């Protein structure tokens, strides 16, 4: 019975997220850190 | 009467960009090395605040 519940491919510290990424809630309110940078902040290219 | 025309950089970039005036050239000899050269003395008015 110990035979069964084998550990071939097992690996506890490569396990996916049990969260894959932000829910939609949170991407409609864009008031956060990425946003100041996406919306907020301009962009005029880094000269030097 | 008569500068070297290397003496103003042409035109203002890396950092000396986004300033207004004349920037002066700084890859032209200066006075403290071996021995300062006569032909470059207009390089060397300094700055007054």
């Amino acid at each position: 019975m110990l035979d069964r519940a084998s550990q071939t491919g097992i690996d506890l510290n490569a396990q996916p997220a049990f969260l894959s990424d932000r829910e939609a809630d949170v991407a409609a309110r864009t008031d956060g850190y990425i946003d100041q940078l996406v919306s907020s902040l301009s962009k005029p290219g880094v000269a030097i | 009467a008569k500068k070297d025309p290397n003496t103003i950089m042409s035109a203002n970039s890396s950092y000396a960009n986004g300033a207004n005036g004349s920037v002066t050239n700084l890859e032209i000899p200066a006075a403290f090395g071996y021995t300062p050269d006569f032909r470059y003395y207009h390089a060397a008015a300094d700055y007054t605040r």
